[PDB]
């Protein structure tokens, strides 16, 4: 049994967005249908059902009056209008069939919708001033802050390429603003800190944004 | 209504796995643990507390006790490691666990941890940023907290969630956005790692 | 479910007879076409006789014609074999068999569905 | 002198599944009984074959469907079983005779032939000659399905899916039942 989604993508809040599951390999005219989300972080919620003419549909109260589930047997193929999407909508949706032993059974490999709005915006970027690391190893840590961007990806070298040894660049993190920041740091020797220069170079290319950044020991 | 069921779940290979799922309802409902792979739908691999279905390995089985149920891998396989999640239903007019990953390679490592604090360009921009950052711990998993002088603070914390590194540790960061009055009104922020039950703390301080 | 038991067997000589019996449980035997198949040692389930609701279509197997008579006593739940002028390749376990209906290929074992567990006839 | 319709019924090319069996009513005709009932599952019920030529009936009904080897013994009188007690019901008084032969070179696919089906939910017994073809979701708990298939809800109907490997037992059978009725009315179907 095949389950196909699509329709997934960006949506900002207040708007709408249609999903749908195309079913192969069963008579998707006989059995019933199911709709299934999974917040980021969250656990299973069931969202709808329909019968198999289309005739009766139920729903959560985590979107009744706001969702709504149809289908066309001539296309094979299930649906969900999703109308006003809110932030808390953002999960990856799944399609599932119907099929027990004596209430799941087959479950679609899922689309993903993400409710947003944020709009494209260069960095911001800030030094990390160097920081002892091991203290044992004569290492220190220092490295950029690359702050309130969007969307995904940020590209970090250091010293023009010059440098790779010992960079770590991090995965961002999705603020609740929308936006944006990840870190970039390099372990070098300490005692080079006085004779050294460390610039981390960023490009964000979405907002044209290019900026080097010297990170001097200093605060 | 809620099932509760641990966030991760760490075994070598050969060993039993096991993973639970507790709640209230859950003496008179039936379990069912579902399987999830990176860019998969979830696969049922055990349904009815303690059925499973005919093309899952016969090394998965599932056990109930009373407010708890049990999923066993026994003689467990690389290939087992994926996220697992119960489901079950509340006893009256579906819920799912908020699933655990199952980590099926090398010797426990507890966190590096370095904090930065805000540069003086961003609190000349109005603004103040703490950084956490987490480096070379396995297994993968963290938690964070962090400190006002001595009082816990949650406003303003966002963290990633763990990535693998190419050495096969994790990394992960932290971010503890404030005001540069509050910022400069403390005598010393601090970032707390807990892995594996023992805690990493780096301290800063306004200059 | 339907019992059967059968009686009647046991030693007899050449050109000797012996009348088998076949009692049934129940109170619907007259639903029942009755019969007997018989199992010499090496050989299958080889059809003797049978007798329909009515006793009216009798069927006997060609080794046996002429020579067997079977008939139903509906009051007693019972089917009777009369073997007359018996030879020594009669000699075999005789079952009784019972089914609701009446099989166009009554010598098939297959076509009844309660079976007796047989009663030997041994022909010296 | 119109001919009783027999070989459309035994040498139809499709046959109906059991949970929507086929019947065709056979009237005013004269039929070759003794010459079309000569590895046959044959076995009839209330009357002799011998004797349909002489008989005349007021109608003569044709049942036709498939199921498996293993359920051939429940098309009879007094049969209980999925087959007996919600699919196709014969009575207890039942006139008639049933016929059955292995049809796996007929129904059976490789890729398994799901076409087939049979019920296997149901809230009561089949009444005798009762034919249901309602595919309403089985409520098998308290909660009202309301066409969901979920927990204690599912779906009435099964596929045989014949595989030509499958045994004797789970190989196609097609089955012929006929029904000889005489009410009052005028006795038509004459055996010549």
């Amino acid at each position: 049994v095949q389950l196909v989604e699509s329709g997934g993508g960006v949506v900002q809040p207040g708007r709408s967005l249609r999903l749908s599951c195309a079913a192969s390999g069963f008579t998707f005219r006989t059995y019933a249908v199911h709709w299934v989300r999974q917040a980021p972080g969250k656990g299973p919620e069931w969202v709808a059902v329909i019968s198999y003419d289309g005739s009766n549909k139920y729903y959560a109260d985590s979107v009744k009056g706001r969702f709504t589930l149809s289908r066309d047997t001539s296309k094979n193929t299930l649906y969900l209008q999703m109308n006003s999407l809110r932030a808390e909508d953002t999960a990856v949706y799944y399609c599932a069939s119907r099929g027990d032993t004596v209430a799941f059974d087959i479950w679609g490999q899922g689309t993903m919708v993400t409710v947003s709005s944020a709009s494209t915006k260069g960095p911001s970027v800030f030094p990390l001033a160097p920081s002892s690391k091991s203290t044992s190893g004569g290492t220190a840590a220092l490295g950029c802050l690359v702050k309130d961007y969007f969307p995904e990806p940020v590209t970090v070298s250091w010293n023009s390429g010059a440098l790779t040894s010992g960079v770590h660049t991090f995965p961002a993190v999705l603020q609740s603003s929308g936006l944006y920041s990840l870190s970039s740091v390099v372990t070098v020797p300490s005692s080079s800190l006085g004779t050294q220069t460390y610039i981390c170079n960023v490009n964000h290319k979405p907002s044209n944004t290019k900026v080097d950044k010297r990170v001097e020991p200093k605060s | 209504y809620e099932l509760t069921q641990p966030p991760s779940v760490s075994v070598s290979p050969g060993q039993t796995a096991r993973i639970t799922c507790s709640g209230d309802a859950l003496p008179k409902q039936y379990t069912y643990w579902y399987q999830q792979k990176p860019g998969q739908p979830p696969v049922l691999v055990i349904y009815k507390d303690s059925e499973r279905p005919s093309g899952i390995p016969e090394r998965f089985s599932g056990s109930s006790s009373g407010t708890t149920v049990t999923l066993t891998i026994s003689g467990v396989q690389a290939e087992d490691e994926a996220d697992y999640y119960c489901q079950s239903t509340d006893s009256s007019a579906v819920v799912f666990g908020g699933g655990t990953k199952l980590t099926v390679g090398q010797p426990k490592a507890n966190p590096t941890v370095t904090l930065f604090p805000p540069s003086s360009e961003e609190l000349q921009a109005n603004k103040a940023t703490l950084v956490c950052l987490i480096s070379d711990f396995y297994p993968g998993a963290v938690t964070v907290a962090w400190k006002a002088d001595s009082s816990p603070v949650k406003a303003g914390v966002e963290t990633t969630t763990p990535s693998k590194q190419s050495n096969n540790k994790y990394a992960a960061s932290s971010y503890l956005s404030l005001t540069p009055e509050q910022w400069k009104s403390h005598r010393s922020y601090s970032c707390q790692v807990t892995h594996e039950g023992s805690t990493v703390e780096k301290t800063v301080a306004p200059t | 479910q339907v019992q059967l038991v059968e009686s009647g067997g046991g030693l007899v000589q050449a050109g000797g007879s012996l009348r088998l019996a076949c009692i049934a449980s129940g109170r619907t035997f007259h639903s029942y076409v009755m019969a007997w198949f018989r199992q010499a040692p090496g050989k299958e389930r080889e059809f003797v006789a049978a007798i329909s609701w009515s006793s009216t279509p009798t069927y006997y197997g060609e080794s046996v014609k002429g020579r067997f008579t079977i008939s139903r006593d509906n009051a007693k739940n019972t089917v009777y074999l009369q073997m007359n002028r018996l030879k020594p390749e009669d000699t075999a376990v005789y079952f009784c068999a019972a089914d609701r209906g009446e099989s166009y290929y009554y010598t098939r074992p297959t076509e009844y569905e309660f079976w007796g567990q047989g009663t030997q006839v041994t022909v010296s | 002198t119109n001919l009783c319709p027999f070989d459309e019924v035994f040498n139809a090319t499709r046959f109906a599944s059991v949970y929507a069996w086929n019947r065709k009513r056979i009237s005013n005709c004269v039929a070759d009984y003794s010459v079309l009932y000569n590895f046959f599952t044959f076995k009839c019920y209330g009357v002799s074959p011998t004797k349909l030529n002489d008989l005349c009936f007021t109608n003569v009904y044709a049942d036709s469907f498939v199921i498996r080897g293993d359920e051939v013994r429940q098309i009879a009188p007094g049969q209980t079983g999925n087959i007996a007690d919600y699919n196709y019901k014969l009575p207890d008084d039942f006139t008639g005779c049933v016929i059955a032969w292995n049809s796996n070179k007929l129904d059976s696919k490789v890729s398994g032939n799901y076409n087939y089906l049979y019920r296997l939910f149901r809230k009561s017994n089949l009444k005798p000659f009762e034919r249901d073809i309602s595919t309403e979701i089985y409520q098998a708990g308290n909660k009202p399905c309301n066409g969901v298939a979920g927990f204690n809800c599912y779906f009435p109907l099964r596929s045989y899916s014949f595989r030509p490997t499958y045994g004797v037992g789970h190989q196609p059978y097609r089955v012929v039942v006929l029904s000889f009725e005489l009410l009052h009315a005028p006795a038509t179907v004459c055996g010549k």
